[PDB]
């Protein structure tokens, strides 16, 4: 069993630099290895044989190297569509044993996210259960923080959170926060807020629902 | 020596540890009348195999059902002896031999 | 060249199963063959391989002595049979082939195939609850407005989410399914519109699952 | 003389079965027997045999490696076991006895069977739906009408239809189950009825799905 | 593998005529066939044996000839009880392989079909399907077509067909069509029919229906 | 000393399970086990034995071919697997152990276990459906008077009734589910109470289901 | 396969006296046997070894006897404590067979029954179905005959029997009847009883409901 470290398990790739990835291995394997790439919804693809060899039909921008433990993978020229999911593999003796995983995101500036509240509808009322839900729109960084508040008191469950993946026209991002309660609970309180604090505001925005 | 099928289990029988000659020629225009000639019959089954060079020469009509056939030959009660059928427009492989 | 798996799908814990897949444009008979698997949120891992003749079988000391893996060359194709699953098998399952023909000792992997999925669960089926999401005053901004429905329950996984009979394509987001705490899934289907188009247009949601056979269209609801 | 059959079923694709021929009022130990089968809509196709004592095996091409024939002397049966099922097993099996006995030589059949049926599919027991056809002013004609129920939905194929708990049997039809795109027989049945009689009797579908166990009796409703 | 030939596949039997029904083989094969009948819903019956023997307990009406590789089956004074399913097999040389099949049907006279048809019930309509059928009764000639018109537009799909077998009683057919489609569909269109044509009629009959 | 048994439930017909037997508070590497299995409304019998290294296993006729056994010293677990299920599999099975270590000529048991519960039927997950008993001048005798609910019509056996949160336990009493003709079984619970008390306090039935997730709760009706 | 039976397979104990159990075999096995104890809902105990032994840590009130092909299970000085199911197995050889089956119950005095009636309510009304059920509460033995009477009419159909089991505590009973028809059957007939017969009573016991 030889267990393969890969770094980093995240990116941003701003277009136009070179990128390294660092596969090492506990042991001595010389070049046994194979890196893949794969891009969401489609099948791998075969991208570099034995850590040296490029596989024809592969753009010359990538390269491989290493001998022995440490093997380094290196992406030039970095355009739109060289975002996919990396991954190493070595074959040398059984158990064969995959890499971690690295993901590379483009890098823009940064947009000051859209916040909307959605209150829930009669039929949630009727049924007994109550959803507020709130939503930010096209803003670059994921560092966004969305807390609950209730009678000025912050809530730290019921709530469920979702964001969309890397846009791939002008990459933009998307995110929903939902607060589930009962209709009886529900009643009890007046006054529900989302707060929603993101680097690209100069000042943190809080979103208010009263009836 | 050494063989199986219906002549070499249920009729004669040849020891492994032969010591002679065995001679067959086609006798088409001597046995095969037109008509079929009903006079050459050979055994069809038979509970065990044959001793070398050992003959079994009589018959018995076997019961093979729930009813004691009274010595006659019908359904689930048969005669161990089907004739051939020599005629001279048969085809080689089929036509009789000494 | 190409590799399509299927199979797969829900099954409760204890039963069994059988993956196939099915290989083309290439001699399927003279390739080695590898399941391979990957958990949510999980690197992948290695299952099991198979020679082009059938003779030689090696496993995973996890998966030892509950999984089969066998081939049908005249049929081109390639079974996992599945016994005794457990909640740790939930994964994506892939099909891949040796880069070399006809050899026996080198293990490298070049051509993959999509997959299909495996959810261990003894949860029951149900159909999904819309609810359209009523634009309020202050969802108005720039002259655009957003809209949408919300979908529940549904606990086998594929919903199709469409807008207008698919025409309106343009603004709209589906957010990834989220699970409950009662283990029943639900997501957000959101689209953003011009605010003077409002009460002008017709919007609607077109739900499809495909598991229950449920087809429930629910129009926006102004107030 | 007979011979009885039985263990058939549905089953599903890549999973094993066995089925047992029964024979009596004959001695069993002295016979070579035959397993044969007949695919729907095609012609009959031989399968395996068994001698005498058990020593000789035959396979057809089709069924070797995958099936085994046995046989139990002192309890006179003949057992047939299937693994690896495929789509292309799906047929009525028939058992056979050889004409002569003690002979290791001849392959002449005389006696056969009722048959049993085996299925190779993956879908899942359903219950009928039974719904009435009302008769119109448009189905009188000379004094006499139609009227009848027709069945929805169900993969099991045994379904009994009978009117007035079988009293009435005089021009009732039921017409052969049908295969639906979704995978779901469907059958029809009708019978004539006076049109003086219509308004004046009382009729009821008597309905029994055994594999689900269903009951389900609907009354025809004039409209 | 000798591949056997039987022929016709389907005949009708005028009562008091003579049957031959032709087996051939690919190979040479000298009496090592029989002629083995069976109706439906029983076991088959070992009817004659080796070509020339006929077995005791049949009918003397039955015989068979050829040697070599033709073979024929004669029927002579046909009776109504003749109607079954006959078929030819050699049994010389591994594998066994069976004939075709031959169904034989009596002949009568031309008689005219009964058209009735039938609407969804309410059932259906609550549940979200309609199912609209039509059925013709009491036709000996099994030569008649169906089709499905709706405003005045053939459908040719979604269509589903079930003839029953031969009546002992007094040799008539029966035949059903049916269409199963959605809720919003058949409440679109509103003028259904369906239109037959068989010999034993001088015009075709369209039975419609308009809901 | 413990023994436990898990892995039971209900599976169509002609599939496959497998249960575990788990072992504790001794070496579980130097005993032979037994698993037996007791039919409802029958004697118990004999399944199968395996010994303490795993060369020697034991099965029943009725049972051969189909079942196997096994056993990990390693993670002191003891497994039976069973395959191409049919009607007469539905029993209650216990993993018993041999009296004597370090033996393979004794054949007796002496520790025994709870028990699980395997069910072969083609039915469908159903929840329960409450009716409560209303009480009548009918009901009362002596100052007491009787009331109830009853639970009726589900597929999935266990189901727990209880009273005011487990609060009322004295004078209740809950009667075995009885299968019905349809197939799916029923029970009743009536709790007598003093005919002073009606009107004036709260019986509530807490019925439980587990399978289905069913949450349903019914106060007593007086009128 | 030795064939092993057991007697009796019910019995009523008295709080004292003594029982015998009869375990008989078909073939000699010596004394190869074992006596084991089970309670309803609990796991089995061993109770008897190779049929003379007493297992260390029981009580010395169980005895057995035996050699051969008779054996006797002896239970002296009854307490309350000692209804269970008792069963004889044998290990001599392959395949081991258990005994029979054997419940113990404690005696005590005849309590007349209490009957209760209840009638279907709304909810099955406008279900589509009836069900009416009576209840026996608080006797001691079980033969207690229920009958439906309905227009002076004996119904032997659609109607269900559940019993409890005996009571730890004072060694009572229960029982209900249930009797379920479909709401069109109920509406027409008007009257219905439940008549019960138990030799605790001095006469049978009608309990009817009209509406």
């Amino acid at each position: 069993e030889i267990v393969m470290t890969q770094s980093p398990a995240f990116m941003s790739a701003t277009p136009g630099d070179k990128v390294n990835i660092s596969c090492k291995a506990s042991q001595d394997i010389a070049d046994d290895m194979n890196w893949y790439q794969q891009k969401p919804g489609e099948a791998a693809i075969f991208i570099i044989q034995e850590a040296t060899t490029l596989v024809p039909g592969i753009s010359p921008r990538f390269s491989g190297s290493g001998y022995g433990t440490d093997f380094t993978l290196t992406i030039n020229n970095i355009e739109s569509e060289d975002a996919a999911y990396y991954f190493c593999l070595q074959h040398d003796n059984f158990p064969l044993t995959f890499g971690g995983g690295t993901k590379v995101e483009i890098k823009r500036t940064v947009a000051a996210p859209s916040v909307f509240i959605f209150p829930p509808s009669d039929e949630q009322l009727k049924s007994g259960t109550a959803s507020v839900v709130c939503l930010l729109n096209n803003f670059y960084p994921r560092e966004a923080k969305v807390q609950w508040k209730v009678d000025n008191a912050l809530q730290s469950g019921n709530s469920q959170e979702s964001v969309t993946e890397q846009d791939s026209k002008d990459s933009t991002y998307s995110l929903s926060s939902t607060l589930t309660l009962s209709k009886a609970d529900y009643e009890k309180h007046k006054v529900y807020a989302c707060e929603v604090t993101h680097q690209g505001l100069s000042s943190p925005v809080t979103k208010s629902f009263n009836r | 020596p050494g063989q199986t099928g219906n002549i070499a289990d249920y009729n004669y029988k040849l020891p492994d540890d032969f010591t002679g000659c065995v001679i067959a020629w086609n006798s088409n225009k001597l046995d095969s009348k037109v008509g079929g000639n009903y006079n050459y019959l050979y055994r069809l089954f038979r509970k065990s195999n044959l001793k070398p060079f050992e003959r079994d020469i009589s018959t018995e009509i076997y019961q093979a059902g729930n009813k004691p056939c009274n010595g006659v030959a019908g359904f689930n009660c048969y005669f161990p002896l089907r004739s051939y059928g020599f005629r001279p427009t048969y085809g080689v492989g089929h036509q009789p031999y000494r | 060249v190409q590799l399509v798996e299927s199979g797969g799908g829900v099954v409760q814990p204890g039963r069994s199963l059988r993956l196939s897949c099915a290989a083309s444009e290439f001699t399927f008979s003279s390739f080695a063959m590898h399941w391979v698997r990957q958990a949510p949120g999980k690197g992948l891992e290695w299952v099991a391989l198979i020679s082009y003749d059938g003779s030689n079988k090696y496993y995973a000391d996890s998966v030892k002595g509950r999984f089969t893996i066998s081939r049908d060359n005249s049929k081109n194709t390639l079974y996992l049979q599945m016994n005794s699953l457990r909640a740790e098998d939930t994964a994506v399952y892939y099909c891949a082939r040796v880069s070399y023909p006809l050899t026996k000792y080198y293990y490298g992997m070049d051509v993959w195939g999509q997959g299909t999925t495996v959810t261990v669960s003894s949860a029951s089926t149900k159909g999904p609850s819309v609810f359209p999401l009523a634009p309020s005053s202050k969802s108005t901004s720039g002259g655009t407005a957003a809209l949408g429905c919300l979908v529940k329950d549904y606990f086998p996984e594929p919903v199709t989410v469409s807008w207008n009979s698919g025409a309106l394509t343009s603004g709209v987001h589906t957010f990834p399914a989220v699970l409950q705490s009662s283990g029943l899934y639900s997501l957000s289907s959101v689209v953003t519109v011009p605010s003077s188009s409002l009460g002008t247009q017709t919007y609607i949601c077109n739900v499809n699952h495909k598991p229950s056979n449920t087809k429930v269209d629910k129009k926006v609801e102004p107030k």
